[PDB]
């Protein structure tokens, strides 16, 4: 097992596939013409909507996990009043919040703004 | 044809894709608008010189 030659370096077997797996050549790739769609899922908000899929899967009941999640943005708002009921909304800073809690990383209360919009006044208006 | 010159079907597209998007905004009645366009190349051409050459 243990094995030093001359030098006194530990030499080793270095642990390799030594086998053939075709799920490696198929798998590993990517498509290239998703860039206005990964745009649209952030503008319309879907991120989220996976995020809650994924803190559902470590909850074994999902009317507590809304019931801690109102208590928790409860707590926001008193220690906080201000700050919350414009363009940070209270549920989706304790979402977001518990995202990050599992080591991921996302915008606070997924908060964005339209880096285009020319000058106060405008509206962006809405293509039905 | 002849001299067993074997014939490829090329498609001709240095531009892989393109895709353009409007953007209206107002402040009462004055309306604006602002064109988006996106541009996928294979490298014969960067994107900002096939908007030139389009």
């Amino acid at each position: 097992g243990i094995q030093r030659d001359d030098n006194g370096r530990r030499i080793w077997r270095r642990r390799t596939l030594t086998k053939k797996d075709d799920m490696l050549r198929y798998k590993l790739q990517r498509v290239p013409f998703v860039e206005e769609q990964v745009r649209k899922i952030k503008e319309v908000g879907k991120v989220m909507t996976m995020d809650i899929e994924r803190l559902l899967l470590s909850e074994d009941n999902r009317f507590e996990f809304v019931n801690s999640v109102a208590a928790e943005a409860t707590e926001y708002v008193e220690k906080n009043r201000d700050e919350y009921g414009g363009t940070k909304k209270a549920i989706f800073h304790v979402l977001s919040n518990r995202v990050n809690d599992l080591g991921f990383d996302r915008p606070e209360a997924y908060a964005e703004s339209d880096p285009y919009k020319p000058g106060p006044g405008y509206l962006k208006e809405y293509y039905t | 044809f002849e001299d067993r010159s074997y014939p490829i079907d090329a498609v001709f597209m240095p531009v892989q894709n393109a895709n353009h998007s409007i953007h209206s905004y107002g402040n009462g009645n004055e309306k604006q608008e602002i064109l988006f366009i996106e541009i996928w190349t294979n490298g014969s051409l960067t994107p900002k010189e096939a908007l030139h050459e389009a």
